[PDB]
């Protein structure tokens, strides 16, 4: 039979995994559409610096990343291990936003 | 007599009778508006100093207060504060 | 023959004052030189945030029925104003108390 | 040059990727759509100020110095791009 | 019988009452003798204005109110109404203390 | 001339009442403790810089100007008493 | 007809250049004027919280056996000291990851 | 033909050496480097010239540095720093 693995361990091996890594985590391209999709609609026909866009990458990763933080504290406050909306809203709330 | 103290005391006043002529204030709350007109000038003449000194301007113009303004004040707080930096640098150009 | 001393507050239409800002811009030391319509610019942001939180003030002391400005109409004016309060998120008013917010969960059934 | 939904473009295994980042272990189903919604609210508020750097600056081009200065107004300070 | 109230319903006149009034929650001298005890460990013998004190005090109070405010939120966050000092402490690492 | 113990000068219905202007409607026992500790170590943060701030002034008097200036270095500006 | 010119960081024996930080001071436009020791005191604590941060990254580098010193090295330095963790609380590095720090209850049994 | 950009390079290299003679260093980790050095240089001037304008000082002496860097640097640091600032104005003095 055909192995697999427990839920969970496979999140851990991650977990170690992409601390213990640097790289960006999100699909380059995608998140420049997107970055250009939102500053369409603020002022038309701009261009990105590729180092902007890159540096809105980390700063966008890193804010997610303190973020999940935050909502894995709150999570582990409500006994439990799988992070809800109210966490975030939770996080965001506090931390004033 | 001492060394003058200055506030925004009169301004403030006549300011609250140009909105509401019946109400009046308190000097704890003329102490919170001097803490108030302190602060924000504070904030709105620091980011815009720091947005002279990243362009390399040597000069802080009503261009610099504006853009200030679109950055520190929200939404439509931030354009009416616009809409007034306008009419008021209009005004004072035509004297 | 020297001209008639007209302020520049009054120039502008405002009440706040042009001349002092200017000075404090100059000798709050944020720059080498200041252009002449900034001071009046920011004058009239001044003015006007704060002839919206007095507004705000007078209408909440006459929904208290007092007719005199008290810090506790100022921190419901700041708190009840969405915009106002993401502008002072950080910022304690003197005496103001807190808006009166309880969560739904705390009041009973 | 018409962009429409690339807000989607945030894949899901992208954000299980983020939240492996920040150390999490299991993920609901709910919560991809609301931090792309977040996430958005936060890039129009660090975009909407470097795009008001850009215009300041009379140039069509965003730059990594109006991101990284954006991201320094906010207390969100970054490091590594020529601040 | 004498007359008797349930309890939190006091509390929650309490409540409204102290979001109602605006007066200081500290003892004035108490608070004083606190201040003093802590600007001696720094520098010894040092003197006070009445207004710092009082300044020092309203400060004080507002940490706390907005601490607790934090407090209560992460309470009701794990389905609690009665604050707990790990709440306390998830609301301060949460801010960033 | 010395004092030992102004931590229990913060009564515990202090605490109490300032929980109620902070919306709580139920204090642990075990609160009461802590808070005095959290408010001691918050009174270092501020006071430290504080009494730093009178000896750079060269002054023996704690004035009120140097209690907002610390308070509103650490983003916790005070209104009502500059000036 | 003229003394060797001799450099104030050598003067003070620190690496940091004083007449740049000195240069910096006055084009940073944060006092009309400034002392001439205050760039010397400011470029010794300078080169101290360099030196510092430096050696915590050389010995993480040492520590993953690895002879050049990269962004992550320098999230592990700062993260792992308390006082420079104060003083980098809301600083994001580049590239650098974050901290392996697991919550205890997410590990097995 | 092209335009000097200013860096942190050479001292940030020579201080890496002294501590490590042995070690090396990226570039990426050496642009955090200068991002670290300009980021604390505005943070200890801006403070110190809050306190020059707080008591109507309009000089910046060691004295205001130092007191800057009581307020900034937490704990140990602050007393080593102040600690070299002393050494480094001592031979500054003294030279």
């Amino acid at each position: 039979k055909p192995h697999r693995y427990r839920p969970g361990t496979v999140a851990l091996r991650e977990i170690r995994r992409y601390q213990k890594s640097t790289e960006l985590l999100i699909r380059k391209l995608p998140f420049q559409r997107l970055v250009r999709e939102i500053a369409q609609d603020f002022k038309t026909d701009l261009r990105f610096q590729s180092s902007a866009v890159m540096a809105l990458q980390e700063a966008s990763e890193a804010y997610l990343v303190g973020l999940f933080e935050d909502t894995n504290l709150a999570a582990i406050h409500a006994k439990r291990v799988t992070i809800m909306p109210k966490d975030i809203q939770l996080a965001r709330r506090i931390r004033g936003e | 007599k001492r060394s003058r103290k200055e506030s925004y005391s009169v301004y403030v006043y006549k300011v609250l009778k140009q909105v509401h002529p019946d109400t009046g204030i308190s000097s704890k709350a003329m102490g919170i508006m001097n803490s108030f007109v302190n602060d924000i000038f504070e904030r709105i003449a620091g980011e815009a100093s720091r947005l002279a000194h990243y362009n390399k301007r040597s000069t802080i113009t009503s261009r610099e207060i504006q853009t200030a303004v679109r950055l520190l004040l929200p939404g439509e707080l931030a354009k009416h504060a616009v809409s007034e930096g306008t009419k008021a640098v209009t005004k004072y150009t035509s004297a | 023959a020297r001209a008639k001393a007209k302020t520049r507050s009054s120039r502008a239409g405002l009440q706040f004052p042009v001349g002092r800002v200017h000075r404090l811009l100059r000798k709050g030391n944020y720059s080498e030189r200041v252009g002449a319509g900034a001071p009046v610019y920011l004058a009239a942001v001044l003015e006007y945030l704060t002839a919206e939180i007095l507004e705000l003030a007078g209408n909440a002391a006459r929904d208290n029925k007092k007719t005199r400005i008290i810090p506790r109409h100022l921190q419901l004016a700041i708190r009840n104003d969405e915009e106002l309060n993401k502008l002072l998120g950080r910022v304690t008013i003197a005496q103001g108390g807190v808006l009166p917010n309880i969560q739904a969960v705390l009041l009973p059934k | 040059k018409v962009l429409r939904d690339n807000i989607q473009g945030i894949t899901k295994p992208a954000i299980r990727r983020l939240a492996r980042r920040g150390g999490v272990k299991r993920i609901s189903g709910l919560i991809y759509e609301e931090t792309r919604g977040v996430l958005k609210v936060f890039l129009e508020n660090v975009i909407r100020d470097a795009v008001t750097y850009t215009e300041h600056a009379k140039r069509k081009t965003v730059t990594a110095m109006d991101v990284v200065y954006a991201l320094k107004r906010q207390g969100r300070t970054l490091y590594g791009f020529g601040g």
